[PDB]
């Protein structure tokens, strides 16, 4: 029944959003909730944000 | 009967049917958004009966 | 209410330097300071690369026969390059190179504005004795962050196929530390000094950066002095 | 590289003594730095008769 076939191939670039999950190899799990400018950013006498 | 790949579909402008080749189907390297037609399809209906 | 003005400006490397304000009444160097950083690490105008179109490539996601840097790779290390303009709010520099050996960042066309600060750059390698890149490189200036996926909204037919956008990172200021230290005027109360110590790409001079910024503070609490 | 001024400013009056201004559109985390910038120069140093 099928006379041809076309497959197209995306390639998506997501970066990273409120939402998405994250997680360390300790069991700790999270989800990304505020995206903060780094100046808002705790930071050290250094200067350097986290 | 049966549907054609053809890039002549109805109802839609000359900025729809941009991103398509002449066989209908989307360049390599075209960068595409939701909704974009990467291949265009057209199915036989008979009669619409409007 | 003595109001402050600069002191030294300590150049140290190409890349930070250390400027001072002298005569600070009590606390104002921590509201300054702060206050300084705030506009410094974030509002400042910037240029970097936005803009790539190489010459065979049709997308970001191929492989150049003769380079053994990613197409995709080869973008992110421009929006590395730093450069600055002068009269142009974009320029579009021509990058042309070939031979087995470094595409550093000072084979690119000189234009007159145009000051490449660290022309050891590594674009990419090249691994075959005839292997040639060419590519347009569209530097344009602005202020923050503006990513690659908010620029294709104007777009109104970008269709050059082969123009690879990248995401611009415009900003001169890396990381911003503001120490307050006591400075004893030969005769006064208690004053203390503002040292600012900061750290840039080289693409804006240390008091220019910390006038616009300060120029900035003004200009936003024009309004706030009155209703 | 032109900035953000802000518009609208309604002031609501609470009694005589204190009140609520309000300052829409800033651009981004600058409610902070002048917020904060005038918060410090308030509590702190002012002209005063105690």
């Amino acid at each position: 029944g099928v006379l041809k076939i076309v497959k197209v191939y995306l390639a998506v670039k997501r970066r990273i959003q409120p939402g998405d999950k994250m997680a360390g190899r300790h069991g700790n799990k999270g989800v990304i909730s505020k995206i903060n400018p780094i100046e808002d950013m705790p930071y050290d006498e250094n200067g350097t944000p986290v | 009967g049966p549907e054609e790949i053809t890039a002549d579909i109805p109802n839609v402008g000359e900025a729809a049917l941009s991103k398509l080749d002449e066989s209908g189907i989307v360049y390599i390297g075209a960068e595409v958004t939701g909704g974009d037609i990467l291949v265009g399809k057209v199915t036989p209906k008979g009669e619409t009966q409007l | 209410f003595l109001k402050p003005r600069l002191v030294d400006i300590e150049q140290v490397s190409s890349t930070h330097a250390k400027v001072t304000l002298e005569p600070l009444e009590r606390g104002f160097g921590h509201t300054l300071g702060n206050a300084l950083r705030r506009i410094l690490l974030s509002s400042m105008p910037g240029c970097a690369v936005t803009e790539v179109e190489i010459d065979g490539v049709l997308h970001e996601y191929s492989t150049k026969e003769g380079v053994q840097e990613d197409i995709l790779e080869i973008l992110l290390n421009l929006k590395g390059l730093a450069v600055r303009v002068q009269g142009k709010d974009e320029v579009i520099l021509t990058l042309n190179k070939s031979g087995i050996g470094p595409v550093t960042a000072a084979d690119i066309t000189h234009d007159g504005d145009v000051e490449i600060v660290k022309p050891q750059h590594v674009i990419c390698h090249l691994t075959d004795e005839n292997a040639s890149i060419s590519m347009r490189i569209k530097v344009q200036r602005g202020r923050g962050y503006v990513p690659a996926s908010t620029r294709i909204h104007s777009e109104e037919d970008e269709r050059p196929i082969g123009r690879l956008l990248v995401d611009a990172c415009y900003s001169p200021v890396e990381r911003i530390a503001y120490n307050v230290e006591a400075a004893r005027v030969e005769q006064r109360t208690d004053l203390d000094k503002l040292v600012i110590e900061m750290e840039t790409n080289g693409t804006i001079d240390p008091e220019e950066a910390i006038r616009r910024a300060a120029t900035i503070l003004a200009e936003q609490l024009e309004a706030f002095v009155d209703l | 590289t032109e900035f953000l001024k802000p518009r609208l400013v309604d002031i609501e009056q609470v009694s005589s003594t204190h009140a609520k201004v309000t300052l829409e559109p800033l651009e981004r985390g600058f409610g902070h730095t002048l917020g904060n910038a005038l918060r410090r120069i308030l509590l702190s140093s002012m002209p005063g008769c105690a």
